[PDB]
């Protein structure tokens, strides 16, 4: 009875971080699907401004060229903050992955315990 | 996967009322754009392009109509967005970003996918990425039924779409019990024919005294006659109206989407039979058939995208354990660990179970063959291994698992197998868990243990009918027959023992003359002995068939066999009406959870009748639907929601709009029951009227179909009605107009609670096993009135509770300035009932009231308050909250009322009678016992924590005396019955 009282707190820990966790592992799923469509944009500006760097190269019009990376500049900065908001989430799945096998640790040594128990009681 | 939330952004529930949004242009330019979150896309599109005219590469831009939207949903799946009338706010988007793409493949297939997967909670393209045959053999060979079903929805094209889109709402029988019929006079019914005439859409009735056994097409050709009776027509041209036009006209409820388009009696059509019961005025519409079949469009459906035999190895079960790839315990408390195997048949083991040796945790390897005593040619078609990782501090399970022995193309299993464990479930004490979940879990992110199968001379499959026949064709007293009769009567969870078992296997040919004896015979075969199994495929193969309720017990899991599944299926394909398939809907979907493999008949079966029925396909989409959490049934649910949504019709274009009002709903809710949990009614109220003021709100919860019934059209919002209820969880109280041209006729309000938190599954089963008894009782001629309100679970605790109109607690009619007495009830009635109506109130309450404490009694419902039982305006009682040694209960106040005011209501005749329906309705109840009791046994496999056992089902096996004799239980109730305000706040003394 005692140890029931806890166990069946445990499992209350045991579920909800379940729960979080396949969250937090879709969460970096869309991140890396974030992530893929970025880098695709990317490909896709080097595509585009080939020819308009050329032209601008070709008649000294270094302003509309540091134009082009001014905002291609905005958009490598982005992926970093994308890819650094992934690796953050990462790092917190990490410690609840390891929160969700020591709960489990606690919960292994417990129910071989209640067991004996209920069939003494 | 499925989403968490039913957030606007990941991680938060609502977007600010402007958002910057970055836009990622087809010339590879990032520009951040401030939006409305209500914006279309339509509106974002244009500012974009307008806002792009500024930035680098402009001129590379083609025309905004030329372009699409794409972003990543919560879902983890990239979105193509078509449909640019969407708002910002309603994109399930993760982040808030959108890409601009030229349109790629075919508008039409992407579309659908599109329409598909957000319905089923889950992209398609999860499903084409799933490698299993398996997966992808269902997912093709599923399309026959769909091509199937829609090919019957077109032969006789007008007719039969409009059958199934408005199926004929009728009850089981056309037969009347008397007690109905003398309610009707001379057996005829006064029916209100109304019609919309032109021009300004005025309204014209013509009252019809018709016969009850009157089929539509007869009401019309009584109406023209009333029409043309002026007309100063000849007896020739007059009967040639009817003739020409007796069936240009179709029939329907007034104030709702019920129409009577097929040759039943009129008190046949359930909307009919409850006027005659109630002496209300049938209101009826009539209709051009051309004008309904307007309406309907649809039928668009496209189609999407050597050998050895098993008992010719001559060898006994062997299964080699590997390696478990980790385990978390706690070294310290558990030193050693086994892989504990046993061999299944559904939940009875075919042999003793076999362990492995003690390992240390540290090194789960055992690389050792199990030996089971049994021979290859014994096991079973449904034969399971049925493993677990157990500890060693005193034996305990710490990851569970079970895999079938022969797969979907009958083939013996054999080869290395990596099997993804279960965690424990709370609660389960025992070693193994062969009620479970057979395969491995879909979180690879869990224990895996590695396996080896034999592997015979080459490739090993069970064997053909015609070899099982050859087989099986191969290898009575008069105290005998009383004693298969004893046995035959008896209860599903009456005890058979081994004796008895052996008794009725040696009388296995007989048997087939008492027919209803196979759940009790299939129980005594040996399942572990082929020379038993061949003998009972071929009494099987021609047994006569049985009533659909009684081979549904066929379909839960005492009988994993296919043969005797094929055969319940059967008897369900030809016995099983629309009616009653409507009625057991909830126990069909979870006994397809105990299937071993994806595409089998009764899916199949399951299937066709709901892309035959759009009533049926209603129900079936949110049964299946409401499951999509739990992992162990979402690809199941998942892949047969695909199939369905791909054959239903325009009927998925509604479901999409029902899901997306839920869908605002659940947010709103989470909205009240997180952030704003600890604020005050007053300012969750002023929150609650902001928030559904907005126009995407207004949008999504204005003008769409009731989940609950669709008949039931939910038009504009009645906002001064809507409120938070009181209550905790808060539960909103939803009121909206009724869009019918005849609204007045029916009901003008339509109310609904929606209750996000609490479990719906319990009410749910109630409310339909209070059907089923309602039906027994009014089927046998008793008269016993309950209320099985409208109520539907929609996901995790999250479900609709249908607003009973003119009602009131007990509780609330005490408090009507707050001085009761045992009379206050009474008191109550009388006073909005006088007259003549008063008697007519009192037998109402009585026959309701009787029905109700007999049913609580039978099902063991208690915590019964004046709070949780209520009284319609009319005298009807009911009962509501059904979340859960419970005696026989009727206060004073209920005596008093059946008693029309006494003083001694135990010495009246009025209570006489009402004993008398009483014990008539319980014994219809004990006569019926084995329905309830295969209706809650159905319902073990789902994951209803008040229905895990066999144990649990027991309760009704007392409360109906099953053990004893009739007498002996009509004595038992007579006694129960007989056993039968100051500080109503609390209850102290
Ligand atoms: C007309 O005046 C009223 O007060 N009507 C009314 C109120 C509540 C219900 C009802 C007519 O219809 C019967 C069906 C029903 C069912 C309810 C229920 N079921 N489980 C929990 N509840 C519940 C109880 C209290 C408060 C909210 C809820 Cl959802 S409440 C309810």
């Amino acid at each position: 009875q005692e140890k029931s009282r806890e166990y069946d707190r445990l499992y209350e820990d045991y579920t909800r971080t379940s729960q979080e966790i396949q969250m937090k592992r879709t969460a970096i799923e869309a991140f890396n699907e974030t992530i893929k469509i970025f880098e695709e944009q990317c490909q896709t500006q080097e595509r585009y401004s080939k020819e308009y760097i050329e032209k601008f190269k070709r008649e000294g019009n270094e302003t509309e060229i540091q134009r082009i990376m001014h905002n291609y500049e905005k958009l490598k900065s982005r992926i970093s903050e994308i890819v650094d908001s992934r690796r953050r989430l990462e790092e917190d799945l990490k410690k609840q992955a390891a929160e969700y096998r020591e709960i489990d640790k606690r919960m292994n040594s417990i129910k071989p315990d209640l067991i004996q128990l209920r069939k003494t009681r | 996967p499925p989403r968490p939330s039913s957030g606007e952004l990941w991680g938060i529930h609502l977007m600010p009322p402007r958002i910057l949004v970055e836009c990622l242009l087809p010339n590879g330019m990032i520009v951040t754009l401030e939006c409305l979150r209500e914006a279309t896309l339509i509106t974002i599109k244009h500012e974009l392009f307008k806002e792009a005219r500024k930035y680098p590469l402009h001129q590379l831009l083609q025309d905004e109509s030329s372009y699409i939207f794409v972003s990543v949903t919560q879902e983890a799946e990239r979105e193509e967005f078509f449909d640019e009338t969407r708002r910002l706010c309603d994109l399930r988007l993760f982040q808030p970003f959108l890409k601009v793409i030229e349109p790629v493949g075919n508008r039409e297939e992407k579309i659908l996918n599109r329409e598909i997967g957000f319905a089923i909670g889950m992209p398609v393209c999860e499903f084409d990425m799933v490698k299993d045959p398996e997966v992808q053999d269902f997912r093709r060979n599923i399309l026959n039924v769909c091509k199937e079903a829609v090919d019957l929805r077109d032969l006789n094209s007008p007719h039969s779409r409009a059958m199934y889109v408005y199926p004929p709402n009728v009850e089981s029988s056309p037969e009347l019990p008397k007690h109905i019929y003398n309610k009707l006079d001379k057996g005829q019914i006064i029916v209100v024919i109304w019609v919309i005439v032109s021009p300004n859409n005025d309204k014209q009735k013509y009252t019809l005294k018709i016969n009850h056994d009157c089929v539509p097409e007869q009401v019309i050709a009584e109406a023209i006659r009333k029409k043309t009776r002026s007309m100063l027509l000849s007896s020739e041209q007059l009967k040639l109206c009817v003739l020409e036009y007796q069936g240009k006209y179709i029939l329907k409820v007034c104030g709702c989407d019920e129409y009577f388009l097929e040759k039943y009696p009129l008190s046949q059509y359930k909307y009919i039979r409850s006027c005659i019961m109630l002496g209300r005025m049938p209101n009826l519409m009539l209709m051009a058939k051309e004008s309904l079949y307007s309406q309907l469009p649809m039928d668009c459906f496209t189609m999407p995208s050597s050998t050895k035999s098993l008992w010719v190895i001559n060898s006994a079960l062997r299964i080699k354990i590997l390696c478990a790839t980790y385990v978390n315990v706690n070294i310290r408390d558990i030193d050693k660990i086994y892989v504990r195997t046993g061999i299944y048949h559904g939940g009875e083991p075919l042999c003793d179970n076999v362990n492995t040796q003690r390992v240390p945790c540290s090194n789960p390897r055992w690389n050792e063959w199990l030996n089971y005593d049994i021979y290859i040619p014994d096991l079973p078609r449904a034969a399971r291994l049925c493993l677990s990782i157990c500890s060693v501090k005193e034996h305990c399970p710490l990851a569970w698992g079970n895999i079938n022995l022969f797969d979907y193309t009958d083939t013996l299993v054999s080869g290395k197998m990596a099997l993804n464990l279960w965690p424990v479930p709370h609660g389960l004490e025992d070693l193994l868990n062969p009620i479970g979940v057979t395969g491995s879990n879909p979180n690879k992110e869990t224990p895996c243990l590695e396996l080896e199968f034999d592997w015979f001379s080459s490739v090993v499959k069970f064997p053909d009918m015609s070899v099982i026949e050859e087989h099986a064709n191969w290898s009575l007293r008069e105290n005998d027959k009383e004693q298969l009769k004893a046995i035959s009567t008896r209860d599903p969870l009456s005890e058979i023992t081994e004796q008895e078992k052996d008794f009725l296997w040696s009388h296995r040919h007989y048997c087939v003359t008492i027919p209803e004896i196979l759940p009790k015979l299939l129980l005594s075969v040996k399942w572990n002995s082929r020379d038993e199994v061949a003998q009972m495929y071929c009494l099987v193969k021609d047994w006569p068939p049985i009533k659909p309720e009684q081979a549904m017990e066929l379909l839960d899991c005492n009988y994993p066999d296919p043969m005797v599944r094929g055969f319940a299926v059967r008897c369900l394909e030809k016995y099983l009406t629309d009616d009653k398939l409507s009625q057991y809907l909830i126990q069909l979907v979870q006994v397809l959870k105990y299937e071993q493999y994806l595409d089998n008949l009764l899916v199949r079966f399951l299937l066709k009748k709901a892309l035959t029925n759009q009533r049926i396909g209603h129900f079936f989409f949110w049964h299946l639907k409401s499951e999509m959490h739990n992992k162990t049934v979402s690809q199941r649910f998942g892949l047969l929601l695909e199939s369905y949504c791909r054959a239903c019709g325009m009927y998925l274009k509604h479901l999409n709009r029902q899901v997306e009002a839920m869908e605002k709903l659940i947010n709103l809710t989470d909205i009240l029951k997180q952030e704003k949990k600890d604020e005050t009614q007053k300012v969750q109220m002023k929150f609650l009227v902001e928030q559904m003021r907005r126009p995407d709100f207004m949008d999504a919860l204005q003008g769409f179909l009731s989940p609950l019934n669709p008949a039931h059209q939910l038009g504009n919002l009645r906002l001064e009605e809507c409120r938070i209820m009181s209550s905790a969880k808060r539960p909103l109280w939803l009121n909206w107009e009724n869009p019918d041209i005849m609204s007045e006729l029916l009901f003008q309000n339509n109310e609904i609670i929606f209750k996000n938190g609490d479990d719906l599954r319990q009410d749910m089963l109630t409310l339909q096993i209070i059907r089923i008894m309602e039906n027994i009782w009014q089927n046998q001629g008793l008269d016993l009135r309950m209320l099985p309100y409208g109520c539907l679970s929609i996901g995790d605790c999250v479900g609709l509770i249908e607003v009973v109109r003119n009602s009131h607690t007990i509780m609330q009619i005490q408090c009507k300035a707050l001085q009761f007495n045992s009379h206050t009830l009474h008191q109550w009635l009388k006073d909005k009932n006088k007259g003549e109506i008063y008697d007519a109130a009192i037998d109402l309450f009585t026959r309701s009231c009787a029905g109700y404490c007999v049913a609580t009694f039978i099902l063991g419902i208690g915590d019964r308050h004046n709070s949780n039982i209520m009284v319609k305006d009319d005298g009807q009682l009911f009962h509501i909250d059904f979340g859960h040694r419970v005696p026989f209960v009727l206060t004073q106040d209920f005596l008093i009322v059946i008693s029309k005011g006494a003083q001694e209501c135990t010495k009246t005749r009025e209570f006489e009678r009402f004993q008398e329906m009483c014990y008539k309705a319980y014994l219809a109840i004990r006569q019926h016992a084995n329905l309830f009791i295969n209706l809650f046994s159905m319902m073990l496999g789902s994951g209803m924590p008040e229905l895990q056992s066999f144990d649990d089902i027991a309760y009704i096996r007392k409360t109906l005396a099953l053990d004893k004799t009739e007498q002996e239980a009509l004595e038992y109730f007579m006694k129960q019955m007989n056993d039968a305000k100051m500080d109503w706040i609390f209850h102290t003394i």
